[PDB]
């Protein structure tokens, strides 16, 4: 835990070779008090998130952590809200630009990498701080099938079978680990969230985004659609 | 952005930021490079934290050109930036000279990008060392580029976690006459010396470079070698 | 049209030029000096477009003098000629090109005498003798017929007079007086002006 | 200690010390009063003098034919802002061939002075202003601040001990609309004299007046020209 | 681009950076300039004179033009930059006014450049002081002195660098009309003034004179030795 | 000093500089926004610090577009520049696509601009929170609120200022979904008068503006007669 | 550490206050305005006998009808002096008339607060000027005297004393100056005050003096003239 | 941001530049380089620090760089910095040749790199180059020459000099043994080995631990050449006999 | 035309393990001859030469700029440049001025630094390379050179035969071109030697 000079204020190397500022940005992701779970199936990919509206006057329809990047790419953000929205906007811009110059839809792994590259710059440049959010992307690849990718504040990204983010990240990973060692995929995801939250939420308590092989277009399940999986 | 240097000389004449970037490298996962008579091998630990990480998704051993490949120890997202830069430098060279860039000319250009982040304004050095291998003029080449931007040509070396033990192991085992196929074995064995538990063909990654070019061994091939 | 002429000998370079400064149909000056001293043993004769000639020549002169001040020793004739060409060539494709024709004469301790020819497109050529302007057309052949590599300076002055006399009777322009200078190992020496 | 050096550094109480320090500059300046009736807008300022052999510092500047100002604080900044105001008025007359409405000009000042209070290395303008003008909406008296805030008032006072003038201003503001030119100028003078020391009094040396009304271009009265207004004060 | 203010005012109106630049001049080798009747002499100490060093490469007395030369004290690297700037300015002046610059004119230029570096963003002041000598077109000898702050004065005899005060005290009580009567005497004064600080008198001094019209001249070891024997 | 710059995260992952800017909005007058069945109503407890100020000075209600209104809280200078930014956005949108900018889009754009001042040491976060209200036949009634961090949310009822924790409970007890602009103007006025402190923060004025079917989609200040009634029904019912 | 544009708790710019402190260490300059004209007198403050007294210029000609007396960091003044010189010539070129003293002072005073280190461009000042000026000239309003300090504040004065003895000299100024005062008396009174506040024995070499009267151009006093008034 | 600025190019209270002084500390720890100038040539001799058995040899030399047809240099201190400077000297020499169609005189080249080094000390806010160079060259104005420059941007011509580890010792040893005008390349080379035997604390010198370029004239052509190991071995042998 | 302003002819010929490069020596402005020994062929290695024809000023500039780049290239990489690589370097250099090109059509002749394999090529003003196995011509009398080369060139000629072939090609080709002549310089590049000869030519 050594420290010298301004190695805890700006993104510079500390005595042990660590980047404290980047590590602090990972703690900022848990400040929102939410947890996200993405599960990759055999022919589908689902993203479940904790929908909390503790205010009553708030318009529940405007409260969501699931965003549509492209027609076939959806994502779930975790962490600082404002930072998340800017990253979602950046991803959308990157995706549209990719198609405009290359002639085809950007692959999920390429989009995730592009966002991670941008995040890396913040860990090397001292003038600006890293974003306090986490991005999880899901989409159907035409050659590889269902895809689940996640990048963070450190600029690190990877492909996953199933992965989580948020306050109960360590607990969601332990639940999904045993399961990996459509309907089941959606169920497993919801289960993982419910298991680590101990609440068994209703249809209006969570959000669901999915992409299947048959129906590649990113979709968001409604109250009646979420309840159906909850009743079973 | 800040226009003043974040790396500066201490009263002992050291550049601590670079010393600290090197600390990052030394805590990185292990990497090994061996230059055989008829090729070079690069081999690295890619143990993942869980079994949820799709190991096949991201690669630490990366091609730069038909004939050059890279591996690294230290900070993965810093590596990504370098890989992209080397790829752009190799293309730039090919567009001028219409011959694929010699390994040592790729190493000098990349190392130069590294030195600039020890002196330019507002930035920290790269928390990465590279091993670069290539084949050109019917000769195999292996180089290390560190965070200071210094480079060195090796017969064999190890970096990341447990490199000092690794090197001593390569002193004893390396010889010049050593063929590739054997080189590959002693690469994989240097990794074993510091590996946690049960080295599979999905938690190491291996690239080879020879006359045919540079390529990542397929997991199927790594298995045979294990 | 302005006239320049150079004759290189075994150990000297003889140069001459007309002294007429003209404005349309009238001679505004009859003692105009078209030679610019770049150094102790280097002369730069420049003719061409009004303005450009003096601007380019003085620009070169200032840099040559600066070179000597910065290092202690002077630039050699060859180096100075190439410096001049480079500068003239750089402006050729630029927005402001210098339309000047030059003759660079000089003497070097180890390289000996030298005479360079430079047209407005910055083509540099070393030569035993050369000329510029419309007068060169009527004098170059005279140089061809009488010039020998071992020509003495006294004989070179005689050769130059022949060229000047040819202009007097054949050339349509009124060039009654010429500046005559010589460069050897003792530096630049002014010779008696040749007038008619 | 660590929060009162930069304008871009928010303190823990939710304040910006640098903007507060820049407001102190206006409070150290010489007092000036601004009030309006129904057809006129006047400015009255106390001119300060470094020494007895020095001339009283200018405090009332010209902006346009329908706009005039009174400054307090850093004079260099006051001249800076004045130039900006003059240009804006000139631009309006060049483009639309009509005087720039006072209210619109005040908003431009607010925006211009707001910028420097958010950028690192920059500082707030250290000058307070009193703006008198006359457009299609009648006479106006605006007050610009160093923190880019501005208020539309019936009468205002800024500078050293301007609170006393403000107190007097509030007490006699009920009969300002119906006041006439001579009458309205007296009130300002009276309020301006309230901020002065018991011993000292307003004369034709330390007093400057600027008026702009329905049928009168913004004019400034100095020394001998302020005799008429001065004659009558109790 | 670096836009940080390095030279700023202190509580008692002091520019610390400029004073630190003057501290660097104090550690420089002593340099003495004496304005004679028909001659100008400059003399710098050689400090540590090694036997393996090429004497001609570390001369502290350079020429800015045919009539203008200068000796400096302080940061040698900084001096080189200033000297080059001045040389370029001398050729610029010679090209726009068709005349050799006056000593005061180039002194003014160097002083102005030094001041510019005490009120600019991202730069530090030049850590040198210079002695400028030469002759103007009319023939009158000149001697100027510039410092890091940018101020400059005309002198009769001045001394800069380590021991400037000591040499100044001796120069005041030794500079008269019967001390610069002849060229030799003027040179002796500078050598004698340089002997008050420079240790091991003899070859530890670099001398150079500038007589009217002719180019700068540099005295040789044996030529200086002879002068020392007469003193 | 972990709270000196916006480009510096503290050990527990917080950006204190942005939080300090939220403190500036916390110690300011309260403004309210209510989304009724056919429109939005804005009400601000304008604090009159001096009697010299003219009736209608330091307005905290702005018209950022023909169909959009803005109610702010916190540093007025910061709020004013944000209003100009909002106006620029609306204007730019119409020039690019040929029609009135949707409220949600306008709010998202302005929020991103606000979010841009919370990542660097070169600039400081905005010291103000504002509300955006608008009404159109193709969109219905929409109400959004943006704070110093840059988070933008849609609401049914919203409060910003020093008394927002008390005004929310008063807004809670109301059936705004079935209410109308004409009826919500009296409740807004009533609520503002309730949260307003007597002893502390004395002397205030009531600012009222609305946009909806009653005003044919145009945002404007509530009429004097209607405001009179609302204020008369607010004082009588308190 | 604070930036150059940092405000203090009393509402003042730290740097400008420190720049005003630097003016107190300068030489004493006196300016008196009469109906006959304006006279300027500043002490040269010679620190050594070898230093040439004519190389110390504390009073300069801005134009034919405008003179200037500086005090404080003399090197900083040069830049402001050139600006004033350019402003008057620019005014003459464009309007075919002479610029008024007030106008020239105003233009020069506008550069006072033009310094910073963040939003500035390649060529901006990193700190304020550390010098006080005295502008004396004659326009259509007759003889005029203006005083400008480092804060950018300029004001007309009947009599002003800047420099190290500013306080003591100002007291003698107000106790000896009247509206009917003549030029001859002003020149004498200023010299009488300068000699009383000078640490060195005032003479015809250690002081400068210039006058600007109706008709006559800016005129610097020669040694002879100076001596006559010293009796 | 003033807070994080290190303030690289400002003076200390004694009129010192600390970054330059600390850059110099770096160098005094680098591998020893020494230059000796003879009548018939000039030579550089450098301790190698790249010594590990698994290092490949692939390159001309570790620390000796050719700059143009007529000059070479060796460097001490921060290797990656030296790479920036050596590439810049090559660019400067080729700029000169392009303009004048002649090789750059050795002192003009040195001076022009040192201008780049002094600028880093005065403006821009970056740390200096942590490098000292020795340069050897032949030109038509001065013939055989040897220069040294340092991170301050200061340079000076020498008959013999040394930089890097134990330079102070090497210098006093060269002051004892170097014969002005009486030196031949054979004599120079001998002295190099003598001085290098004493500045290196490995007792046995070893021709693997040193690098020696010589620079001579043959038929109006400069010849720069790294001595091969045999020659160095012999050179070492020859010292043992003494 | 700008290319014929100064005149000049350059040609390269391939032989059995040897290359030949020749050029005229005339430097003239329009119809007037100025000198008779203007260099058009420049060395770019022991066995690598570049011939340049076209505007004299551009001939000198390109040659000098190419030398600048080659020198730096040979300092960076520690080896002699290969003939093919030089061609690309020149092409890249010529293509940089795509819309304001140097008026010169270069011809390269040499042998590989390590394999000593004959190589000849020609590039147009904008830098479009053309590698041939027989010969390449460039200049004001290219048509005449084509005729001569096409009928005189034979495969696998030895050093002596190659010299005679290129000499006869150039000599007879420049005699039908008014702006090309005043001497001919021939360079014979072999594995262990380079032979430079000046032919007996017409001086009119």
């Amino acid at each position: 835990g050594s420290s010298a000079g301004f190695d805890r204020h700006i993104t510079i190397f500390s005595p042990e070779g660590r980047l404290y500022q980047v590590e602090y940005a990972f703690k900022a992701i848990n400040q929102g008090g939410l947890t996200s779970v993405a599960v990759r199936g055999k022919d589908c990919a689902v993203i479940v998130t904790q929908k909390k509206v503790p205010d009553k006057l708030l318009d529940s329809s405007t409260v969501t952590h699931l965003f549509k990047i492209t027609e076939n790419i959806g994502c779930v953000m975790t962490g600082m809200t404002a930072d998340s929205r800017s990253q979602v906007q950046r991803a959308r811009y990157e995706a549209a630009n990719w198609k405009y110059k290359y002639g085809y839809e950007i692959p999920v792994d390429m989009l995730c990498k592009r966002i991670a590259d941008i995040s890396q710059v913040y860990t090397q440049n001292a003038e600006m701080r890293p974003l306090g959010c986490c991005m999880i992307l899901i989409g159907i690849d035409e050659e590889q099938g269902p895809q689940v990718y996640k990048c963070d504040p450190a600029g690190y990204y990877c492909g996953f079978k199933a992965t989580a983010a948020g306050v109960k990240q360590t607990e969601s990973t332990s639940f999904l680990e045993k399961k990996v060692k459509f309907e089941q995929t959606v169920e497993t995801a919801i289960t993982c969230l419910s298991t680590v939250l101990s609440i068994d939420f209703k249809p209006s308590e969570i959000e669901v985004g999915v992409v299947t092989v048959e129906n590649p277009k990113f979709r968001i399940l409604s109250e009646a659609e979420i309840d159906a999986h909850l009743v079973a | 952005g800040y226009s003043f240097s974040l790396t500066t000389f201490s009263p002992s004449g050291k550049l601590v930021q670079i010393e600290y970037a090197l600390a990052a490298v030394a805590g990185g996962a292990p990497s090994v490079g061996i230059k055989a008579a008829n090729g070079v091998v690069l081999a690295t630990e890619k143990k993942q934290k869980s079994i949820l990480y799709d190991e096949r998704s991201v690669h630490k051993v990366e091609p730069i050109t038909k004939h050059i490949g890279l591996v690294y120890s230290g900070m993965g997202p810093d590596y990504r930036v370098l890989v992209h830069r080397a790829r752009k430098l190799a293309q730039q060279y090919y567009l001028v000279y219409q011959e694929p860039i010699p390994t040592a000319q790729l190493v000098q250009r990349v190392a130069s990008v590294m030195q600039e982040y020890t002196q330019s304004g507002g930035v920290r050095p790269f928390g990465v060392s590279l091993l670069i291998c290539g084949w050109n003029e019917g000769r195999p080449y292996l180089f290390q580029s560190d965070p200071s931007g210094a480079y060195f040509a090796w017969k064999a070396t190890a970096m990341g976690k447990n490199y000092v033990n690794g090197k001593t192991f390569l002193e004893k085992r390396y010889n010049e006459d050593l063929e590739l196929e054997d080189a590959i074995h002693t690469a994989i064995l240097t990794l074993k010396e510091s590996f946690e538990g049960q080295m599979t063909e999905d938690n190491i990654e291996v690239g080879i470079c020879n006359e045919a070019g540079f390529r990542r061994l397929t997991p199927t091939e790594v298995k045979d070698y294990l | 049209m302005e006239y320049l002429i150079g004759i290189q000998g075994p150990d000297y370079v003889l140069v001459a030029s007309d002294q007429v400064a003209a404005s349309s149909i009238v001679q505004m000056k009859d003692d105009h000096d078209k030679m610019f001293k770049m150094s102790e043993k280097i002369l730069l004769l420049c003719v061409g477009e009004a303005g450009d000639t003096v601007q380019f020549a003085e620009y070169i002169q200032k840099n040559v003098q600066l070179y000597k001040m910065r290092n202690g020793y002077e630039l050699s004739p060859t180096a100075a000629a190439n410096f001049t060409r480079r500068n003239l060539a750089d402006c050729l494709r630029s927005r402001t090109p210098y339309h000047v024709n030059l003759l660079l004469a000089g003497y070097d301790e180890h390289e000996g005498p030298a005479l360079y020819y430079m047209d407005y497109l910055a083509a540099l050529a070393k030569a035993p003798f050369a000329a510029h302007g419309y007068g060169a057309f009527l004098t170059l052949s005279i140089l061809d017929r009488y010039y020998t590599p071992t020509i003495s300076r006294e004989r070179a002055v005689e050769l130059l007079r022949k060229c000047l006399e040819e202009l007097q009777k054949r050339f349509i322009l009124n060039l009654p007086t010429f500046s005559v200078r010589i460069i050897d190992k003792n530096g630049i020496h002014d010779l008696d002006n040749i007038s008619f | 200690n660590q929060y009162d050096n930069d304008v871009t550094v928010w303190s823990p109480q939710g304040r910006i010390h640098q903007i507060e320090y820049a407001m102190e500059a206006v409070k150290q300046g010489s007092a000036t009063v601004g009030l309006k009736s129904k057809t006129h807008a006047v400015l009255v300022a106390l001119k300060r003098a470094q020494s007895e052999l020095a001339a009283h510092q200018k405090k009332i500047l010209h902006v346009d034919n329908h706009i005039g100002i009174s400054i307090a604080g850093l004079t260099a900044d006051a001249r800076l802002l004045c130039n900006f105001m003059r240009q804006e008025c000139l631009d309006s007359r060049f483009v639309f061939d009509r005087p720039l409405p006072v209210s619109r000009l005040v908003s431009l000042i607010g925006s211009k002075t707001q910028i420097p209070t958010q950028r690192y290395g920059r500082r707030p303008y250290g000058v307070g202003l009193l703006i008198a003008g006359y457009d299609d909406m009648g006479p106006h008296i605006f007050q610009t601040c160093p923190s880019a805030n501005y208020f539309d008032c019936r009468a205002m006072s800024i500078g050293a001990r301007s609170q006393s003038a403000r107190t007097y201003l509030e007490r006699h503001m009920s009969g300002f609309m119906e006041c006439n030119l001579n009458e309205l100028v007296k009130h300002g003078l009276r309020a301006l004299r309230e901020t002065l020391p018991a011993e000292q009094d307003l004369t034709t040396k330390n007093v400057s007046i600027g008026i702009v009304g329905k049928d009168l271009e913004f004019t400034i009265y100095d020394d001998d020209d302020v005799s008429p207004f001065l004659e009558g004060l109790e | 681009s670096y836009d940080r203010a390095i030279t700023v005012f202190s509580p008692d109106g002091h520019l610390f950076q400029v004073e630190y630049a003057q501290e660097a001049v104090k550690k420089g080798s002593t340099a003495v300039g004496v304005r004679g009747k028909d001659i100008v002499v400059l003399g710098v100490e050689k400090k540590s004179v090694a036997k393996l060093q090429d004497e001609r490469t570390v001369r502290k007395i350079c020429a800015l033009d045919d009539n203008v030369c200068m000796a400096f004290a302080g940061l040698t690297a900084d001096a080189r930059i200033v000297i080059n700037r001045a040389r370029v300015e001398c050729q610029s002046h010679r090209l726009t006014v068709e005349d050799p610059v006056t000593v005061e004119y180039i002194t003014r230029y160097i002083a102005s450049l030094k001041q510019r570096y005490t009120q600019s963003n991202g730069r530090r002041p030049f850590g040198i002081s210079a002695l400028i000598v030469g002759f103007d077109f009319d023939g009158t000898p000149r001697l100027y002195q510039t410092d890091p702050s940018g101020t400059y004065h005309a002198w009769k005899a001045n001394a800069i660098g380590r021991g400037a005060k000591s040499v100044r005290e001796f120069l005041e009580k030794n500079y008269t009309d019967e001390a610069i009567e002849t060229d030799d005497l003027t040179i002796k004064l500078v050598i004698k003034a340089l002997l008050e600080v420079v240790q091991s008198g003899g070859k530890n001094i670099e001398l150079a004179v500038m007589r009217r019209d002719q180019p700068l001249k540099i005295l040789n070891p044996e030529e200086i030795e002879k002068y020392v024997a007469e003193i | 000093g972990y709270d000196l710059s916006a480009s510096t995260f503290s050990p527990d992952g917080r950006v204190f500089q942005v939080e300090y800017a939220m403190k500036a909005v916390e110690n300011s007058s309260t403004a309210i926004g209510i989304r009724c069945k056919d429109g939005v109503v804005f009400g601000v407890e304008k604090l009159v610090l001096s009697k010299l100020y003219e009736e209608g000075s330091n307005k905290r209600l702005f018209n950022v577009d023909r169909h959009v209104g803005m109610a702010v809280a916190g540093l007025l200078a910061d709020a004013r520049s944000l209003a100009d930014i909002a106006r620029e956005e609306a204007s730019n949108f119409r020039s690019n696509f040929g029609y009135n900018i949707p409220l949600k889009h306008l709010a998202d754009r302005v929020a991103m601009y606000v979010h841009a001042y919370t990542l660097y040491s070169a600039v400081r976060p905005f010291g103000c929170s504002f509300m955006l209200g608008s009404y159109s036949v193709n969109d219905g009634a929409q109400l959004y609120m943006i704070d110093p961090s840059g988070v933008s949310y849609g609401y049914w009822g919203c409060a910003i200022g020093k008394a927002r924790q008390a005004a929310k409970t008063e807004i809670e007890k109301l059936q705004m979904k079935e209410m109308t602009c004409r009826d919500i103007v009296k409740e807004v006025a009533k609520i503002i008068y309730i949260v307003h402190d007597e002893v502390k923060d004395k002397a205030f004025e009531l600012e009222l503006s609305w946009v909806g079917e009653i005003t044919k989609g145009r945002h404007e200040i509530v009429p004097k007669d209607i405001r009179e009634e609302a204020e008369k029904y607010a004082k009588e019912s308190l | 550490d604070r930036g150059v544009n940092t405000f203090s708790p009393e509402g003042r710019l730290f740097q400008v206050e420190y720049a005003i402190e630097a003016i107190k260490l300068g030489s004493t300059a006196i300016g008196i305005q009469t109906s006959e004209g304006v006279c300027l007198a500043v002490e040269k403050r010679i620190t050594s006998p070898l230093m040439e007294p004519s190389s110390i210029e504390k009073i300069v000609e801005i134009d034919a009808h405008i003179g200037c007396a500086m005090s404080g960091l003399i090197a900083d003044a040069k830049t402001l002096i050139d600006k004033a010189r350019v402003e008057t010539q620019n005014h003459w070129f464009t309007y075919n008339e002479t610029m008024t003293v007030e106008s020239v002072t105003q233009a020069v005073s506008n550069l006072a607060l033009q310094f910073g280190e963040e939003d500035a461009d390649p060529g901006a000042m990193s700190r304020p000027f550390g010098v006080a000026l005295l502008f004396g000239g004659v326009d259509e309003k007759g003889p005029q005297l203006f005083h400008m300090d480092p804060s950018g504040t300029f004001v007309q004065c009947d009599a002003r004393a800047i420099g190290s003895a500013s306080e003591g000299a100002q007291s003698s100024l107000q106790e000896v100056y009247h509206k009917s005062m003549t030029l001859k008396e002003a020149i004498k009174s200023s010299l009488i005050i300068l000699k009383q506040v000078m640490e060195e024995k005032l003479n015809a070499t250690n002081i400068e003096l210039a006058t600007v009267q109706p008709g006559q151009n800016f005129h610097m006093f020669t040694k002879e003239e100076l001596e006559e008034v010293i009796k | 941001s003033r807070r994080y600025d290190s303030r690289t190019t400002i003076f200390s209270p004694e009129g010192r530049l600390y970054q330059v002084e600390y850059a110099m500390e770096a160098i005094g720890h680098a591998g020893t380089c020494l230059g000796i100038l003879a009548n018939d040539g000039v030579l550089l001799a450098a301790e190698r620090r790249n010594i590990h058995k698994l290092l490949d040899e692939v390159f001309f030399s570790e620390k000796i760089y050719k700059l143009n047809e007529d000059m070479a240099c060796s460097v001490a201190g921060i290797t990656s910095d030296a790479n920036v400077l050596t590439n810049e000297l090559r660019l400067i020499a080729q700029r000169y040749l392009l303009q004048y169609q002649e090789p750059i005189p050795c002192e003009q080249l040195v001076t022009a790199l040192c201008d780049i080094k002094q600028a880093y000390t005065q403006f821009g806010g970056k740390r200096p180059f942590g490098v000292s160079l020795l340069y050897i060259g032949w030109d038509k104005h001065y013939g055989f020459q040897l220069y040294q420059s340092d991170p301050s941007g200061n340079y000076g011509g020498w008959k013999a000099t040394c930089i890097g580890n134990n330079s102070a010792a090497a210098v006093s040893m060269l002051k004892q043994d170097y014969k002005e005008g009486e030196m031949t390349l054979k004599s120079a080379l001998a002295l190099a080995i003598k001085v290098l035997n004493k500045t290196m604390d490995v007792s046995k010198l070893s021709a693997e631990k040193v690098e020696i370029a010589t620079l001579t004239r043959e038929n109006g052509k400069t010849v720069i050449r790294v001595l091969k190991q045999k020659e160095v071995e012999q050179l070492i042998k020859n010292h043992e006999e003494e | 035309s700008i290319m014929s302003y100064n005149g000049g002819a350059v040609m390269a010929m391939k032989g059995k393990n040897c290359v030949a490069i020749a050029a005229d020596r005339r430097f003239g402005i329009q119809a007037q001859m100025v000198t008779t020994d203007f260099q058009k062929i420049f060395p770019m290695g022991d066995r690598l030469y570049i011939g340049l024809a076209g505007l004299a000023t551009d001939v000198q500039t390109v040659a000098q700029r190419l030398k600048f780049r080659l020198n730096l290239y040979e300092l960076k990489e520690g080896r002699q440049i290969k003939p093919y690589t030089l061609m690309s370097m020149v092409a890249n250099l010529l293509y940089e001025k795509r819309f304001g090109p140097y008026y010169t059509e270069p011809v390269i002749a040499g042998l590989d630094p390590k394999t000593f394999k004959p190589f000849i090529c020609s590039l147009d003003l904008i830098g479009c390379p053309m590698v041939t196995d027989d010969f390449v011509v460039s200049g004001t009398c290219s048509e005449q050179m084509y005729g001569m080369c096409e009928s005189l060139w034979e495969p696998n000629m030895d050093p002596e035969h190659l010299f005679e072939t290129i000499s006869q090609a150039m000599l007879n080709a420049v005699d039908r071109d008014a702006v090309s002549g005043m001497g001919v310089i021939v360079h014979i590049i072999e594995k262990d030697k380079i032979t430079t000869r000046t032919l007996k030519a017409r001086m009119d």
